[PDB]
């Protein structure tokens, strides 16, 4: 239904603290270029570039190699480990820190700390530090940027007319229907001069995927206008695949993906393939399915939070969910939606903690009741 | 707030967050509770201006008393009395053999006490749970987060509808009432009463319809004969199945004829006739009241 | 002297309220004197903004507690300062209006809609801004019995049946009404304060009543109110003669509760002749 | 791999067109240029003469002539596509021509993208400067000084990012340019001046100008009008600065105007032509006559006649004109006043041979006289055909008026199966009306598929009067009178993508097994499909066998008896059963599209349009495909081939061939798994279909390719022993042959791509190796002095410059042999 929530909030992170600080500083690396980066080994978590994650950390070298970090550069290697969880990390994303606090306060250190990903790496060794650190020397992934399917057949005759007009407004009545299928018929053209229809190189075309998967996108939780999904392809690629709630093994074969074209066409592949959202370890209930996933944030209906003991979670908002029992009774206290209160949930059958029941607290909001599915207790399906 | 010193995370109430700081004047140990007045945009929220407004009118051995209030830039704190311990964690560490007869008479006794006092201020708290009922090491029980209250008038009007925990919300503001009163409160003791000897919730229900049913069968289903007024109820539907009073017996055994009397009428169904919290106080449950010390480790 | 007004009650006893009532009349000091303390002021330009308030209350549908709160929280906060500008006024005016909505209606006005009633001359910031030095300077007490509050508990005291029942409403909506106007209209001079809000609405409750109601209603006896009678009679004479309204509809709200609400008509155009 | 790449049939379609005085002072030249073969004629009375023809290291883009102050005659100014630019200059010295590169550079910038529009190209009509437009928001200058022999440009900032087309004004003190752009909220034309002692932008003599929304071509009117003519889809325009003139005629409505000429001097009236190809005069009448000054008084246009579609038109002076297209034919008509034949006054007196884009060719031979014929289907829309080509070169154009998409040949019935595509439009009455008559709607036979299992039933969504919609036929087509024996029409919304004929199974009938998509306008995806079997026996079409599939049926192959095909991404095993059946017997499911599918022995050879190719491999005693390979990389794949059992040969962006090893070492399971590159080259061309056989008969194998641009290419296998030879004879021809435009034959070759740019290795241009026999004996003398033949077993060190001779010469007659220019 209506949300009047200001889904700002779940992005801001307020759950983190108040005086937090606000690097507004950025960093790239040159493409195929070997450096040598530290690694956080407590986190499990898969980064994709773009995302946003936040990190409570307590155990001394950690708070002396953030504290350490934040002056010389501000990035860490967040390593995709595989199924062998122990090491045996192939690939992965570098980090940046976007903000970071330092707390004495109550007598011990804890570093909250929110970092955004930017590059992908492919790790060929792994060093280990003085006190318990892994430097991992690494190679950075180039991000292939492929041209158009017409640029190399085409006419210079018809290359003149290859701009087209506008955008036509904002889903009208033929403006949708209409407009793309004028668009297909001016920018195919040449495709008469090769083997292959229109229709074809339309399933290779950036702009039709995006639009799309923006279909799509707009089912969970209606999108006020393009702000968001940035128009580049490869950033657009990068925020729709945090979104999706596939399991471990399909998110590292996805980062793999070099080209952005690749990577929107695997998107929109697992995007009517999956039918349902299962219990992973108990692997019979049927917890939700795709019809009652919304986004209760910009990020989308996935994003990383942290607990109080600093575990981060991948979160995925659904509006129902079944099979599910509530141990215990609502709490307010460190929820990561402002205004709600958390209710640990577990799957019928296995007793497995699947995710929280989130229910409103304060006077006039919209959603009164919605779930909170954890990534890590999730197989999709059929 | 130079002069205090913070020492643990204590937990977040209706609102802010509450830390315990020892004073480094005194040396006595206190709670605060903080607020990020930049984060809200309604400035001062209207929970916190209520409670601060009440809570200043209202002293009393039995509700937790508000000792500074201060403002420091983009923030502030309350200062209150240091409480060290909650009703429901006491509970739960006396899940095996349990809080004694006595004990739980004397937490009921102070509660009324305090809960007669506010209703004698026209303040309604709204928000008697487990974890807003204070226990310390000497004995006595203390209302606390008056975050959710409000100061009924004279005659009052319509409020806030869906109020209290589920758990503790009474079925009148269930079935929509258009009027309630201090009897909710009342209510929220006898589910909280019943909670201090069976030692689980009366009503666990997660959802709205559930609390209804179990209140129901717990209680058996009203009529116009035991209270006037439920077939016009906003809320009530005749397809209300039919359940028969089940015997307080069995409901809440561990207790004695007088306790059950005045259990039952915590929960009558009807508020007009439902215990107020003086007529309560006069009740022969406490004819023999007495103030132990609870011992509780952690 | 106030024996016992109030019936035999069930949820409390009626000493213990009504000697609670009697301290919370007495805690809150009102001075009609405050406006001397600010040489630039005069009464007229308070008079305007409690009726700018008024208005303010009616395009909102502020119930008219809301606008006898914001009316003690400013006769109050004013008292308090010295030496302020006309200037100024409006701001604090807001401020005390935007405070006692978060404190009694379920769903307040946000605060961007009362920065626009201001036209631009007072922002969100500084109405947050006044309100935080408002509440430190009346020391957090808000919890006055207001002249509304008052009438209230009259007109239930006024219209009992089957004894008790003093928490669920049972009075008609148009002596209500006729007497709030009286009460605002009484409201904008400043001497008014002289006399407690609870004096205040028994003698406009007698204005459009009898003798022996108002003494059963208000527990109160004829001499405390010689005065207050005598100096109200111009304000009853003018609405005599001018004639009372109707309870007038609201959308939104239900019709047993449109009489709680703030109706501004008109009250300058009163005063003057009041005044004379 | 060891390949060797010659070219059997030069490319055929023409890209761009010029007239100017380049051999002479005083006669008249007609210069094309089609691929990278420039042309040069001299037209006369009887028509067109062919003075010249070279052959240029790169791809034309832009060709313009002109002359500079104290110039006898023409320069030609030619910017090939790795953007790379050469002023030439033609000269003749008594009985040998050669075009002297007066200066050479290259002018493509370190960082920067290929602008969306394309390269533009203009010259300074009193040449002071060449402009180009290359990449977005910046416009780089050529100063045409006497000393820039090396082409030193400068950039010029844009600020419009979205330029449509660009021209350099007429009668201007500083230079001006007027330009079309687009901003996020209009179509603009606006105007600047080129400083170089300074080297920015000023203000233009005009205003930016709010034009039409379709506005995408700029041409500039010369003296005494001035000004600039803007076309777009409604109006045609003509602003010069103050004076304002727009008319919309309802006469270019139907299509899109592409091609413009000037046919006079003055500018009076210019010619036109669109996508539909049909040909326009646009008439500028003077009719103002004031004190001192001529100014245009309005703008009508008018029908002419039909010509070929038309790449670029040019007019070669006495009523002819000269009409050059890529999809068909190109043409040399004539205008004649008063002629209104029927309404047309333009007729053909003139048709060069143009193999088009050839998008599936066959080869069909049984007896062995040249051991060759070549079926390619060619062109497009009005002008699609099938060309025969024998050596005898007798190219034979059948035209079918549709176009054709596969070819496939049946020895037994002596008839060629072609898939044909015909647009039609929608009438207000309901139904499919044609444009023109096509071979489909003029077959001995007639057919139309009555499948019902197709109900579909799922939003029809009966379209809009005017909607162009394309039917699929099948076509049967004799192969001695080449006369359509026979056309089966597909179904509403099915386009046929695959086509064989072959034997399936144990019974002796052959078949044509057609494979087809039902796609939908809002179906991305096609979800439905069929595979038909069709017998042609004696005359009819029958249906034998037809099976649902859930998709689009991309490619298919007979397989060792059987079928296999592409279902969206899984390939699927039929098996031919005994009751005329086909019946399912192998699965695999790839994570990509199987678009390319190319089987030999037991080993199949999977692709989609995104490079990334798969090998597998039928295991006869399990039942299933096995993975024996796959290398995966980002890259835009137009044909694959497989040449042998190791050795896979495609062509990929940029024009590049590639070839890709297996096996070898084959360390620890993971190396044999890995298919690495082993080869890559820079054709220069857009190869399309990629077939096996030889046309005419130290090489084993003949795989041959069939492009874009109507090349024909062969590519072989060879040796250690003569790779390196060649390789070697290779560099030492590069520093004995100059090129036109000193372009270096290593950076020509040179794989290409817009992230990555390396040298061509494992490939072998057969064009320069055979261009030893073209060179002089003295010259020879120096290619083979230090070298080392070697056959018998000495390397008789010095090869006598008669022994290379002999080698080459035997290379030579593995392919066709091209006709002499003139
Ligand atoms: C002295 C004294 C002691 C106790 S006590 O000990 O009874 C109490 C301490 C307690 C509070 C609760 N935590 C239990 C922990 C359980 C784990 N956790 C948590 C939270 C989120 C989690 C999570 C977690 F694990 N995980 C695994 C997750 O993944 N998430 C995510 C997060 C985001 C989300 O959205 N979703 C999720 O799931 C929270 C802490 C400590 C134990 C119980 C009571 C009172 C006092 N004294 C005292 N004196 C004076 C006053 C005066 C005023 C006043 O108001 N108060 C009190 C303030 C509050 C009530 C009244 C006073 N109080
Ligand atoms: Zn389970």
């Amino acid at each position: 239904n209506i949300i009047n929530f200001d889904t700002s909030l779940p992005t801001s992170h307020t759950y983190l603290g108040a005086d937090m600080e606000e690097f507004h500083g950025r960093t790239l690396h040159d493409d195929d270029s070997c450096q040598v980066i530290p690694v956080l080994p407590q986190v499990m978590m898969i980064l994709i570039p773009g995302q946003t994650l936040p990190l409570q950390l307590f155990h001394p070298q950690e708070v002396s190699m953030v504290r350490n970090l934040i002056q010389k550069d501000r990035t860490f290697a967040v390593l995709a480990y595989s199924n062998v969880q122990e090491r045996e990390a192939q690939f992965g994303t570098t980090a940046e820190i976007y903000a970071y606090r330092e707390e004495q306060d109550f007598g011990i250190e804890i570093v909250k700390v929110k970092a955004i990903g930017r590059q992908r790496f492919k790790v060929l060794e792994l060093r280990t530090q003085s006190d318990g650190i892994q430097q991992a020397k690494v190679q950075i992934l180039p991000e292939c940027v492929l041209p158009s399917t017409m640029s190399a057949v085409q006419l210079e005759s018809l290359n003149k007319c290859q701009i087209f007009p506008s955008k036509p407004v904002s889903r009208e009545d033929q403006c949708s229907y209409k407009w793309w299928q004028k668009y297909q018929k001016r920018k195919f053209h040449c495709a008469n001069l090769t083997s292959w229809p229109r229709w074809l190189y339309s399933l290779y075309d950036a702009e039709t995927l995006m639009d799309r998967i923006k279909k799509q996108l707009r089912e969970w939780d209606e999108n006020l206008k393009d702000d968001s999904l940035p128009s580049n392809p490869i950033d657009f690629s990068y925020r729709v695949a945090a979104c999706l709630p596939i399991d471990d093994v399909l998110r590292i074969q996805l980062l793999k993906i070099g080209s952005a074209i690749q990577r929107l066409r695997c998107e929109l592949d697992i995007m009517n393939k999956c039918t349902s959202l299962c219990c992973k370890q108990c692997q019979e209930t049927e917890i939700t399915t795709k019809n009652e996933i919304f986004s209760l944030s910009l990020c989308g209906p996935m994003a990383a939070y942290v607990n109080p003991h600093g575990y981060v979670h991948e979160t995925l908002t659904v509006y129902k969910a079944c099979n599910l029992n509530l141990i215990g009774r609502p709490s307010t206290e460190h929820s990561w939606f402002p205004g709600y209160a958390w209710t640990v949930a577990q799957c019928k059958i296995c007793a497995s903690h699947i995710g929280w029941k989130f229910t409103a607290t304060k006077k006039d909001m919209s959603p009164q009741k919605f779930w909170g599915l954890t990534r890590s207790a999730l197989l999709p399906t059929i | 707030m130079e002069n205090f010193q913070k020492v643990e995370k204590i937990g977040e109430g209706t609102y802010g967050v509450v830390y315990k700081a020892r004073n480094k004047l005194t040396g006595e140990v206190v709670a605060l509770k903080k607020i990020r007045l930049d984060t809200e945009t309604e400035g001062v929220p209207s929970t916190a201006i209520r409670e601060i407004s009440l809570l200043k009118e209202l002293n009393h051995p039995n509700i937790v008393k508000l000792l500074d209030v201060i403002h420091t830039e983009n923030k502030l704190y309350l200062v209150f009395e240091f409480l060290h311990q909650d009703l429901k964690k006491f509970m739960d560490a006396s899940a095996l053999t349990g809080i004694p007869l006595p004990l739980i008479k004397s937490y009921l006794f102070q509660l009324l006490q305090g809960l007669a006092f506010c209703h004698s201020h026209r303040v309604l708290h709204r928000d008697l749970k487990p974890q807003n009922l204070l226990i310390n090491t000497e004995g006595a029980i203390k209302l606390a987060d008056f975050g959710l209250a409000r100061a009924f008038g004279v005659p009052v009007r319509t409020y806030t509808h869906e109020v209290v925990t589920l758990w503790y919300r009474a079925p009148e503001i269930l079935l929509g009432c258009k009027y309630y009163s201090t009897a909710v409160d009342i209510w929220s003791l006898g589910c909280i009463f019943a909670e201090m000897v069976t030692r689980r919730a009366l009503f666990p229900g997660d959802s709205e319809i559930d609390q209804l049913f179990r209140i129901f069968r717990t209680l058996g289903t009203p009529d116009e004969v035991v209270w006037p007024g439920v077939t016009s109820m906003p809320d009530y539907k005749p397809s209300f199945p039919k359940w028969a009073r089940q015997d307080f017996s069995k409901v809440v055994p561990p207790l004695d004829e007088d306790g059950r009397s005045l259990l039952s009428q915590m929960l009558h169904y009807d508020p007009n006739k439902r215990i107020s919290a003086k007529a309560a106080l006069a009740h022969p449950f406490f004819q023999d009241v007495t103030k132990p010390v609870p011992h509780l480790r952690l | 002297s106030r024996g016992s007004p109030l019936p035999v009650l069930s949820w409390a006893n009626r000493e213990e309220v009504w000697k609670i009532m009697l301290n919370k009349e007495k805690t809150y000091l009102r001075d009609q004197h405050f406006l001397e303390q600010h040489p630039l002021l005069q009464p007229k330009m308070r008079a305007i903004l409690l009726d700018w308030l008024m208005e303010v209350c009616e395009v909102y549908k502020l119930h008219r507690e809301t606008f006898y709160l914001a009316q003690d929280f400013f006769d109050r906060y004013m008292a308090t300062q010295e030496n302020v500008v006309k200037t100024l006024l409006q701001l604090i005016g807001i401020s005390s209006l935007f405070i006692a909505a978060k404190l009694e209606e379920i769903y307040p006005p946000k605060l961007h809609q009362f920065a626009y009633v201001t036209d631009g001359a007072c922002s969100g910031d500084e109405i947050l801004t006044m309100e935080l030095m408002i509440m430190k300077a009346l020391k957090w007490r808000l919890s006055p019995l207001t002249i509304v509050s008052w009438l209230n508990v009259y007109m239930q005291v006024a219209y009992l049946n089957d004894l008790h029942e003093v928490l669920l409403p049972q009075y008609p909506q148009q002596i209500f009404i006729q007497i709030a106007e009286l009460l605002d209209l009484c409201v904008l001079d400043v001497d008014c304060l002289e006399f407690p809000y609870g004096i205040l609405a028994a003698s406009a409750l007698y204005h459009f009543s009898s003798s022996e109601l108002m003494q059963k209603v208000s527990g109160y006896q004829w001499c405390d109110i010689e005065n207050c009678v005598k100096w109200m009679v111009p304000f009853a004479m003018v609405i005599r003669e001018t004639g009372s309204s109707k309870l007038k509809h609201f959308r939104g709200v239900a019709d047993e509760d449109a009489h709680n609400i703030q109706t501004h008509r008109d009250s300058l155009d009163l005063l003057d002749k009041a005044r004379a | 791999s060891y390949n060797y790449v010659v070219t059997a049939q030069k490319p055929t379609a023409v890209n761009g067109c010029v007239t100017g005085h380049f051999t002479s002072a005083e006669d008249l030249n007609l210069l094309i240029a089609k691929n990278t073969r420039l042309e040069i004629y001299v037209v006369t009375a009887e028509g067109l003469r062919p003075v010249k023809e070279v052959g240029m290291y790169g791809k034309i883009a832009v060709m313009e002539l002109f002359r500079p102050k104290g110039e006898s005659k023409d320069l030609l100014f030619i910017l090939t596509a790795k953007y790379n630019a050469c002023i030439l200059e033609y000269k003749q010295s008594g009985e040998s021509i050669d075009i002297i590169t007066r200066a050479h550079g290259n002018v493509q910038d370190r960082i920067g993208r290929p602008s969306e529009t394309g390269i533009i190209g203009i010259i300074d009509p009193e040449c002071r400067m060449i402009g180009l437009r290359l990449y977005d928001g910046l416009f780089k200058v050529i100063p045409l000084d006497r000393d820039n022999k090396e082409l030193k440009a400068f950039n010029i900032r844009l600020e419009e990012l979205h330029v449509i087309d660009v021209k350099f004004l007429y009668g201007c003190q500083a230079p001006t340019i007027c330009f079309v752009y687009q901003d996020p909220q209009g179509r603009h034309v606006k105007t600047y001046e080129v400083s170089l002692r300074e080297k920015e932008f000023n203000k233009g003599p005009w205003k930016q100008e709010n034009v039409e929304a379709e506005a995408s071509m700029v041409i500039a009117v010369p003296e005494p009008f001035g000004g600039a003519i803007i076309i777009g889809q409604e109006s045609i325009t003509y602003h010069n600065g103050d004076k304002y003139l727009a008319i919309a005629p309802p006469i270019i409505k139907q299509s899109t105007i592409v091609c413009h000429n000037r046919v006079d001097p003055n500018g009076s009236r210019y010619l036109l032509g669109d996508m539909e190809g049909r040909l326009f005069m646009l008439l500028l009448e003077k009719e103002e006559q004031m004190d001192g000054t001529v100014t245009l008084k309005d703008l009508r246009v008018e029908l002419l006649g039909e010509t070929s579609i038309a790449e670029c038109l040019t007019y070669l002076d006495n009523g002819v004109v000269f009409v050059g297209s890529r999809l068909g034919d190109s043409q040399l008509v004539k205008l004649n006043v008063d002629s209104n034949e029927q309404g047309s006054y333009v007729v053909a007196m003139e048709t060069f041979t143009n193999l088009g884009p050839i998008v599936d060719m066959c080869v069909v031979d049984l007896e062995r006289q040249g051991q060759g014929q070549l079926v390619t289907c060619s062109g497009a829309f009005k002008e699609g055909s099938l060309r025969i080509i024998r050596n005898g070169l007798h190219i034979r154009t059948v035209p079918l008026y549709e176009s054709p998409r596969k070819i496939c040949y049946q020895e037994v019935s002596q008839c060629f199966g072609v898939l044909s595509s015909r647009i039609e439009v929608q009438d207000t009455s309901g139904g499919t009306t044609a444009l023109r008559p096509s071979a489909s709607t003029q077959a001995l036979s007639s057919s139309v598929s009555s499948s019902k299992l197709f109900s579909s039933s799922t939003a029809p969504h009966e379209t809009s009067f005017g909607e162009e919609v394309e039917v699929h036929n099948l076509l049967i087509i004799d192969q001695h009178t080449f006369e359509v024996l026979h056309a089966h029409q597909f179904l509403q919304n099915e386009y046929a993508l695959s086509l064989v004929s072959c034997k399936l199974g144990k019974d002796p009938n052959t078949y044509f097994i057609v494979g087809t998509a039902m796609v939908y306008p809002e179906e991305a995806e096609p979800k439905q499909g069929r595979i038909v079997v069709f017998q042609y026996s004696d005359g009819k079409l029958q249906t034998v066998a037809e099976k649902e599939v859930k998709g689009a049926v991309y490619s298919m192959v007979e397989f060792n008896g059987k079928l296999l095909a592409s279902i969206n991404s899984t390939v699927r095993l039929y098996e031919w059963t005994t009751e005329k059946e086909l019946r399912t017997e192998c699965n695999h499911y790839n994570n990509i599209m199987a678009l390319y599918l190319k089987t030999k022995g037991d080993f199949i050879l999977v692709g989609d349009l995104m490079r990334s190719v798969l090998l597998l491999a039928y295991k006869p005693m399990e039942g299933n495909f096995e993975e024996i390979a796959r290398d995966f990389n980002p890259n835009w794949m137009s044909a694959v081939e497989i040449l042998d059992d190791d050795n896979f040969l495609g062509a990929e962006n940029a024009f590049n061939l590639f070839v890709c090893q297996k096996d070898s070492a084959a360390t620890t399971d993971e190396e044999r798994q890995h298919l690495q590159e082993v080869g890559l080259f820079h054709l220069g061309e857009f190869v399309n279909v990629f077939c096996h056989g030889s046309l005419v008969m130290p090489t084993q194998g003949s795989v041959l390719f069939g492009t874009v641009n109507g090349m024909i290419g062969l590519v072989t296998s060879l040796s250690e022993s003569w790779y390196n030879l060649l390789l070697d004879m290779q560099n030492r021809l590069n520093k004995v042959i100059k090129s036109v435009g000193k372009i270096e034959h290593s950076f020509w070759r040179s794989f290409h791509t817009e992230r990555k740019t390396e040298p061509a290795t494992g490939f072998i241009d057969g064009d320069l190796i055979e261009s030893f026999l073209d060179i002089s004996r003295p010259k020879m003398q120096e290619v083979v002095a230090n070298l080392q033949y070697d056959d018998g077993s000495g390397m008789k060190r010095e090869a006598t410059a008669d022994d290379l001779i002999k080698v080459v010469e035997e290379l030579t007659r593995i392919h066709w042999s091209h006709p002499q220019f003139e």
